[PDB]
């Protein structure tokens, strides 16, 4: 069945994979490229000099090691695999509660 | 494919390591070379007699159970590794 | 014993199961039904 195609090569894309290098690990810098989707600005107080904003904050990579052909439909997997992937260290500089 | 070597240099790093021993448990000291990098001095609070500080804690000692021969000579790696290795338990008086 | 056979139930149901495959991932489309009971609308 194709639900069963897709876990095969779900679990074969995740076994072997090293969480700890992120995608050409010896190589060139990987490129990552930013979206953002901004819901609101909730609150600028000049008390404590601050602002809340509330966004959708999008990133997009290349990984080589998650590249299947098999099946020719773009996966949407469950929010939990992503502790199992290599995602981009990106933080606020200026934040403060987040 | 770095990838592999990479991972066996890793695996071997951590192949016998115990993360509760601090580095030369017998004939050394371990020396932490701190350093701090202020990025924001935050409001003084008079209210509370306290202060918010926001800063770049850097520590640096020497771990001779992680010495390692490959291609790179520095591996940047991901802060989850920091926490299958012995570092230093810095906490701030007050 | 009848825990036994529930457990051998519950154990035969997630016995292959991947909960990161919606049902139905490329033959169709899934269809929530959902409700809502308001216990209290806040201030
Ligand atoms: C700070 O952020 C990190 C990364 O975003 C969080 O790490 C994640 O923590 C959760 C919960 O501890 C981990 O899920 C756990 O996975 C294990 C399998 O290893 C499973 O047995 C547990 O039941 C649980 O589901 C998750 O893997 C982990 N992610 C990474 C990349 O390490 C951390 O929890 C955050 N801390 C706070 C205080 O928000
Ligand atoms: C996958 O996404 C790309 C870019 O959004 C799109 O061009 C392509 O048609 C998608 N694949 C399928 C099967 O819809």
């Amino acid at each position: 069945s194709n639900m069963s195609l897709v876990k095969e090569t779900v679990d074969r894309l995740l076994k072997g994979y090293d969480i700890r290098l992120r995608p050409d690990f010896g190589g060139p810098p990987v490129a990552v490229g930013m979206n953002i989707d901004i819901a609101s600005i909730d609150m600028v107080s000049e008390v404590n000099m601050d602002y809340t904003l509330t966004m959708y904050f999008q990133q997009a990579w290349r990984d080589k090691r998650l590249s299947y052909n098999v099946i020719p439909l773009n996966l949407t997997l469950d929010n939990r695999v992503a502790d199992q992937l290599w995602v981009p260290d990106t933080y606020f500089l200026n934040d403060k509660k987040s | 494919d770095n990838t592999t070597v990479f991972t066996r240099i890793l695996d071997r790093l951590l192949d016998g390591y115990d993360n509760r021993l601090r580095p030369g448990l017998g004939e050394r000291v371990t020396e932490v070379k701190t350093d701090i990098f202020v990025t924001s001095f935050g409001p003084v609070s008079d209210h509370d007699m306290e202060y918010t500080i926001d800063v770049f804690f850097r520590q640096s000692w020497k771990d001779e159970r992680l010495k390692f021969k490959g291609p790179m000579t520095v591996l940047r790696l991901n802060n989850l590794m920091a926490s299958k290795i012995w570092t230093p338990d810095t906490f701030f008086h007050n």
